[PDB]
């Protein structure tokens, strides 16, 4: 009985680190796209600040 | 042969070869010593880190600037900086390459003499020359008249030039520069509860000053806006998290250039010194000087400094007068570009200080006709 | 030996499932902040264009 | 010259030649004496059993630990332990083998002075050296930065190192260790009906702690689970029978390292002392310390301690920084491996305290330039 | 009506009426909570002991300082301390008594704003005011010109005043103070074998520091004498027994004020910060500041500090300048004396921040011309 339980537990293990590495890759890609989104947002913000100063002057 | 155009500056050393379009090596001019003891044996750390390498070890080193206000105070550190520049950043042997050094106006003659002596003895350069940082900046702008304002990190000088003839009596030098702005930013950041005391945190505060600070068109109106609104607050991420948000302290730091009384200085602002130097000159050359205000140096890179300066000088100047301020994108590296252009000239080849001439005339030859 | 192996596998299962839930709210936070960054970037771009037209006129 | 390496530690003595990756002799640091009278005539029992033999005769002797928390409290037992290690276990002559000794941070200087005096005057070693546990542990991990946590049986300390430069002002020492955990295990097993009072039962309780204890990722949820289900109960084989079933006491004992209020201590858990020690350092090196948390010591071998500590530190550290904890399988013997690596280095050959130098400089030679 | 002068400080609250020669309420600013269970029923035990009462029950309480370095880091504890001071130590109703408070320079605005809000909302004082702790020390000394050093328990700072005019650009603030000295004494007492870890032992270490520590005129010479002679040994009697003997640690602890590198701090010693602040000022007022060096604060009562600092400054100052240090015996209570004097003036009566003004202008009125 213990051997059967251990085999089931180890199969569950292998599959759960399979989803673990898939989720690791997913976090990597979403974190990268977060970086590009933040950079483009701050660039747009500074660009509008500059053109607002130009408009008022 | 090829010539080397160096620019010691204050806090940023930039060097390269004559004829190039941009400097090849740019790195901070700092020297760091390990303030701790070191437990791991066998590694054998060096006893002095020089250049951008010391920036990577800010947490175990203390940083000292060999130049405080234009002048060199520690000479061994400056010799180390020069050796690093010649042997690692450029990887060129200087025994067969003339060097073109730069220095600020109104400096002690001892500094220039010792610079020449070090260059001729320690490195044995075939020839050398020292040029004013403002003439090179005027060269890089493609002009021949008009004043130039080289506000760097150590010193801020305003040299008027008309038709290639400099006016030594109208040169005004001011010591308020980027380092004082960084110190004032340190002082006013404690107002929000952030304490930056260590010399390593000086680099961090400089980074915030470079990234977030800007010059306000009107100080009082921006004071009223920031007090009521909250759209001026931006957040900066420290090297270990815990992001910090700075609001009213954003345009207060560069206001010291226009309000020197903030840091206890008595002198007038940059806009007023410029106007005073303009009126110090003759009356028949004021029009071109008004119409050819040239800005250079790293400190003049704040967003909106040109507009504020133009507004102030137009308020000071007569109403029937035209004012133009020239602020190219490459203000920071303008001096090096001008130096490269000057060293690339064919007529300049007869102005080098030869080694035989130095050996014949002593270190005082530099103050003679061979400038 | 089998019981010890099964216990270790179950411990790893619990730890990685907790990490997976943490990852789930990480996805949620990343998605909402990405949406907000994109929205503010688009708004900044359109008001940038309006300010540019005002500048030209 | 096949220099000798020893690690007195606390509760275990491990020694062997340099240049190896495994100690050749590991045995408890226990000296025991008979407490009964003895009736058999002619066998001639010795007056003291030292080392592993005291464990074989555990049921007739009174076991005593010559060191309480790092500091030696019974010196004669220490000469006995060193003699046993040098002769009965390694079978070496210490007259031609330099000896490297490992010592804990923040200890009385008289301890090191007496160690050197005993080594030089009793065993007549040609040379010796005293080193810190954490530095050797960081040698064995193949790293150069990162805060290292060394929890043995006597004392738990954290030493932050960056680029081989120590940060002494951030070194923290906590006396909570394995012995306190064993005492609390007895104090918490006495509520089930199992009473262990004699020094022989100290060893049985220690074995139970080693074999059946683990650190839970959560405490309240684990307590709720154990209070309802019976899946956490395990049985143990005493050396004579009467199996005992331990329930929630298996994960309650190691919770003292994170909740030291269990045994009346005032300090905070290791997960908080490590974070505080990291925060005492400079702001430019906190990233590498966060990303290079190194574990060592026998006490850090509880199943699940690394995950719990990582979770707690991530809860403490800023959310924008990764947290990594390094827990190799060989945490217990890491310090000896680092010691062997250090002694095998050729640049270490000039850092020995020679016999002539010791004779010239007296016992106070330890704290001089030679460490 | 009469005004109240409250000096929160950091770890020692002194308060009293305005127009007296000394405060009538001096007690530590500490709050204690019981960390044990409590088996007796009907005892009516309180959940928080504040003030000198917590000092009487240090064995059952954990002690927390609400102020780390000038800034209050716990406002509930500060409210408890103020309520205790107003209702038990002074036994006066704050509904008809103006209150004068003190705080260090370079203090975050939020601290001051919330202090004024707490004063006006909870206690409902009719008027209040906040003043710097250095101007008050200048008032107590009877001077009107001279740099003043105020080294308390949390923060050490220098404020130069000339003819009643302050120079804000020459103010230097340092966080090294008595608490850091106590921590360093704790760190170095483990060298001899004495361990003090609990907050209860903090008061014991503080008493040892207050009773035995002194500043040496020369550091190397006293180290040479202590390492050879034995006349510097002095014994202290612990609350129960096992008297301890202190050698070079007696004068090693206060050396941190002149050698901040002992605790890993980058900043320079007070003898050098004072010189830097002197040279930060003008050139025509340096003579008076040299000749009117004022000392205050509790930490400035080490035997021999006023001589070591004078020697250091004379070594730094030009040879043709006379250096004088004023160290009255009542250094600790100088700030309160100055505050009482200031509140006694009839001219100062118009500088009170009235309740109507606060209601009209919000908590931000404090930073206006009504300082
Ligand atoms: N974008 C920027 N905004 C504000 N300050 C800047 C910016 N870029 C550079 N600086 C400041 O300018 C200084 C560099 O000046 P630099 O031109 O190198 O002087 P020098 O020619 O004397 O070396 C730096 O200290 C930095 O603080
Ligand atoms: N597998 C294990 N699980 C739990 N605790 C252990 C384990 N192995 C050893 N220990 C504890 O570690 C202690 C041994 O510490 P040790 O590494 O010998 O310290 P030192 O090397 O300084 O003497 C023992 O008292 C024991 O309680
Ligand atoms: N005779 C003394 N020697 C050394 N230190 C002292 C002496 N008297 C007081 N102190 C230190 O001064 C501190 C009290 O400072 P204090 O004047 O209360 O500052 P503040 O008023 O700003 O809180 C105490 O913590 C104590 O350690
Ligand atoms: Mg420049
Ligand atoms: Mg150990
Ligand atoms: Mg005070």
């Amino acid at each position: 009985e213990a051997e059967k339980a251990a085999d089931e537990s180890e199969r569950g293990m292998k599959v759960i680190e399979s989803r673990a590495q898939k989720d690791e890759e997913k976090m990597e890609i979403q974190e990268i796209q977060l970086k590009e989104a933040k950079h483009i947002a701050e660039d747009a913000d500074r660009k509008y600040e500059e053109v607002a100063r130009k408009l008022v002057i | 042969t090829t010539a080397l155009v160096c620019d010691n500056g204050s806090g940023l050393v930039k060097a390269g070869f004559a004829g190039d379009d941009a400097p090849r090596a740019v790195f901070p001019s700092i020297v760091g010593r390990p303030r701790h003891q070191g437990v791991m044996v066998g590694m054998g750390q060096k006893d002095s880190y020089v250049g951008d390498e010391a920036q990577s070890k800010r947490g175990i080193l203390t940083l000292k600037y060999p130049i405080e206000h234009g002048i060199i105070t520690n000479w061994d550190d400056m010799e180390k900086i020069w050796h690093h520049t010649f042997y690692n950043e450029l990887r060129v042997a200087p025994e067969e390459h003339p060097t073109l050094l730069t220095e600020a106006p109104l400096n002690p003659k001892a500094n220039r003499e010792k610079m020449t002596q070090i260059m001729f003895e320690t490195f044995n350069v075939p020839a050398m020359y020292v040029a004013i940082q403002a003439v090179l900046s005027l060269y890089a702008s493609g002009r021949t008249t008009g004043i130039v304002l080289d506000s760097g990190d150590g010193v801020t000088h305003n040299v008027p030039i008309y038709e290639g003839y400099a006016l030594p009596h109208a040169i005004m030098r001011l010591d308020l520069a980027g380092r004082d702005l960084t110190d004032y930013l340190m002082k006013i950041l404690t107002e929000r509860g952030y304490s930056f005391v260590t010399t390593a945190e000086r680099e961090i505060v400089r980074d915030i000053k470079e990234k977030l600070c800007y010059v306000a068109l009107d100080f009082e109106n921006e004071m009223a806006t920031a007090a009521s609104s909250s759209s001026l607050e931006k957040s900066y991420e420290l090297p270990d998290g815990q992001v910090i948000t700075i609001g009213n302290e954003r345009f207060r730091c560069p206001e010291t250039l226009f309000q020197p009384s903030f840091i206890g200085m008595e002198s007038a602002g940059i806009h007023e010194t410029t106007y005073n130097s303009i009126m110090k000159c003759d009356i028949d050359i004021r029009k071109d000087l008004y119409a050819n205000n040239v800005l250079s140096g790293g400190t003049t890179m704040y967003p909106g400094i040109a507009d504020r300066m133009q507004k102030e000088i137009t308020a000071l100047a007569p109403s029937t007068m035209k004012i133009k301020i020239i602020a190219p994108p490459e203000r920071k590296y303008s001096v090096w570009i001008g130096g490269s252009i000057l060293a690339s000239l064919s007529t300049f080849q007869q102005m080098w200080i030869s080694k035989q001439e130095y050996d014949e005339a002593g270190p005082s030859i530099v103050h003679r006709k061979c400038f």
